[PDB]
DNA sequence: CCAGGGCTGATCGTGCAAAAGTCGTGCCAGCCGTCT
DNA sequence: AGACGGCTGGCACGACTTTTGCCAGATCAGCCCTGG
């Protein structure tokens, strides 16, 4: 449901899903790297808050 | 196929008895699923595909 | 009258031909509040 | 006089593969690079009511397959009914042709005159001509619709039936002797042709969207115009503080080495960008100032120019300006162009002076449009008054130029008054 | 306790050139208009 | 009806543009070890 035609700019439903889709995808790729325990803990709560 | 019953097969529904609901499994889920996403974007601007 | 996609269709070529018969399916409000709940953790569905 | 190994210095180079990556940083647009940013970003951690359920539309097949729904078909006829609908395009010409439907239905039962009278069956739908295999039997159907009283009508059918590439070449004289048919008055036989809507499935549904992203943009203010980038549309990054404070807090020395390496990562990728920027702002104001006389007087007063003229007048390299300007869009109060865009050949004119190829072409567009219809304007009479202008463009390159901007040639779009 | 030597990492750097590509302009072949 | 002139396009040949593909090292400053 675009409003200007340009941009889409989903909203409600998306931006949600988006921001999960992201932060998995940096905590994932964080996981592998044996990055610092409190750096990948603090990623984890905002997955969790996400 | 034979393009006669294609056509039928599409317009079918069943009883539909006593639906009811329970907690879903990871199998299940991955059941239900056809693909995993792994990207936030959304549409491409560029040529306006998916 | 309503979102059952498949007979809106059905009942006018009904009525149109002078039939005054009804098909009447399932709703499709029905079905995407199943895949509503679905989106969540939790099983659904219709048994037989 | 000889073959010896030589040397001597008079150069000098340097680089490394970082260096590298942030060179080849600036060669790609911003949308497409937005996606190997949030790459960089996903890999380094110190970086970092509305309208909804619209309507839905009625397109030229859903049509189609609402009226076969209201028509007394067996089942089969049906099914070979939305086969054929299926196949049909926008313009309402069908794609494949009538064996290959024959083939898609795949039945032994199922023949081509049983195929062609489904076909003709749906031909009469509301937007007539639809399914039309080609135009030929196209605008029969709507000449066969029109009743007998309108004149010229035999002729039209005459013309329409078996002289289409006799019609299509704009041969008229060799149309003539083959028709046997009046003189100057079969003119409007062919303007009954004409007005007889060619591609009628087109006008089932005509909405066409906005798709347009500025990249740099240029003001007026009051001459001299000044040139701001797309605040918007620019990416940036912006260094964490949670992350960026808790480096030397760490007693673990592989946590101190894992952030001062991601540290120096992310400051090196900032420092990239923002350089990334500066150049690209830097080469349109340039750009934009070498081009001030074609923003103001149209297209055909653009001063030709070559990669060289702009780099010499920056610090910057051919092969980076090269890289920077791609797939760039500006906009600009009369439209959006391409940075590349600017860039054209140049030709000698009378009088030392050079004109732009794309001047040139522009100004070609015009005088052939402004011409006579009954007598046209050929390749060698477009040289002669072009060369009176004074650009003596050779007629080989009045051919590129004309065939470039799709006009047909002269003998071509010759027509009747 | 103060000064000299070692050592390690932090810091600097967006151009040269070779080859592909594009440009303009000529040469020649094939189809068409027209007078004899 | 045939020849002559003309128009157009494919192909070729210099002349000039533009596009990509290169892949570190030395040098300096602060800290630590050690001699006076």
């Amino acid at each position: 449901v675009p409003l200007d035609g340009g941009r889409f700019a989903t909203s409600d439903l998306n931006d949600l899903y988006r921001r999960v889709i992201n932060r998995n995808n940096r905590l994932k790729r964080l996981l592998d790297l044996a990055a610092p325990d409190i750096i990948v803990r603090n990623e984890k709560r905002m997955l969790q808050e996400a | 196929k034979d393009l006669l019953k294609f056509l039928k097969a599409q317009t079918k529904t069943e009883e539909f008895d006593a639906i009811k609901i329970a907690l879903a499994s990871p199998d299940m889920i991955r059941s239900w699923s056809f693909g995993e996403v792994k990207k936030p974007e959304t549409i491409n601007y560029r040529t306006f595909k998916p | 009258k309503s979102d059952d996609v498949n007979g809106r269709t059905k009942m006018y070529k009904n009525i149109v031909d002078g039939n005054h018969q009804m098909e009447p399916g399932m709703p499709e409000s029905f079905n995407v509040l199943l895949k509503e709940i679905r989106s969540l953790g939790i099983n659904i569905e219709l048994e037989d | 006089m000889k073959q010896g190994l030589q040397l001597r210095l008079s150069q000098q180079l340097a680089m490394t593969p970082q260096l590298q990556q942030a060179i080849r940083l600036l060669q790609l647009s911003t949308l497409e690079l937005q996606q190997e940013l949030q790459q960089a970003l996903e890999s380094n951690p110190l970086l970092e009511l509305p309208v909804y359920q619209g309507e839905t539309t009625q397109t030229l097949q859903d049509y189609l397959m609402w009226q076969v729904e209201l028509t007394p078909f067996t089942d089969t006829d049906r099914a070979i009914a939305t086969s054929i609908v299926d196949a049909v395009d926008d313009t309402g010409y069908l794609t494949i042709q009538i064996e290959d439907i024959v083939d898609s239905i795949g039945d032994d039962e199922i023949g081509l005159e049983e195929v062609e009278a489904v076909l003709k069956r749906i031909q009469r739908f509301d937007p007539v001509g639809v399914a039309a295999k080609d135009l030929r039997d196209c605008l029969l159907i709507q000449l066969s619709q029109f009743a007998k009283e309108t004149p010229w009508l035999e002729e039209a059918r005459l013309i329409i039936s078996d002289h289409l590439d006799l019609l299509a070449n704009h041969d008229f004289r060799t149309l003539m002797r083959v028709t046997r048919l009046k003189e100057e008055v079969l003119k409007e036989a062919v303007n009954l042709i004409q007005s007889l809507d060619p591609r009628p499935g087109q006008s089932i549904q005509t909405s066409e969207p906005e798709y347009v992203i500025p990249d740099v943009l240029v003001r007026k203010v009051s001459g001299r115009w000044t040139v701001e980038l797309n605040a918007d549309s620019i990416p940036r990054l912006k260094i964490n503080q949670q992350y960026a404070a808790m480096g030397n807090s760490a007693r673990n020395d592989a946590d101190g080495q894992f952030i001062r390496s991601n540290l120096q990562e992310a400051r090196w990728l900032i420092k990239s960008l923002e350089s990334r920027n500066d150049t690209l702002l830097r080469v349109s104001r340039c750009i934009v100032e070498q081009q001030q006389a074609f923003f103001e007087q149209g297209e055909e007063y653009m001063k030709p120019m070559v990669l060289a003229d702009i780099a010499q007048a920056v610090e910057m390299h051919e092969s980076t300006i090269s890289r920077v300007t791609t797939q760039k869009y500006l906009h600009s109060p009369r439209g959006i162009f391409e940075l590349k865009y600017f860039f054209s050949s140049h030709v000698n004119t009378e009088g030392g002076g050079e004109a732009s190829s794309t001047a040139i072409r522009a100004l070609v567009k015009k005088l052939i449009a402004a011409e006579n219809p009954a007598k046209p304007l050929s390749d060698s009479k477009l040289t002669s008054m072009l060369s009176e202008q004074g650009i003596m463009v050779a007629r080989r390159t009045v051919a590129k130029y004309r065939e470039s901007l799709s006009i047909p040639p002269s003998n071509q779009r010759k027509q009747l008054v």
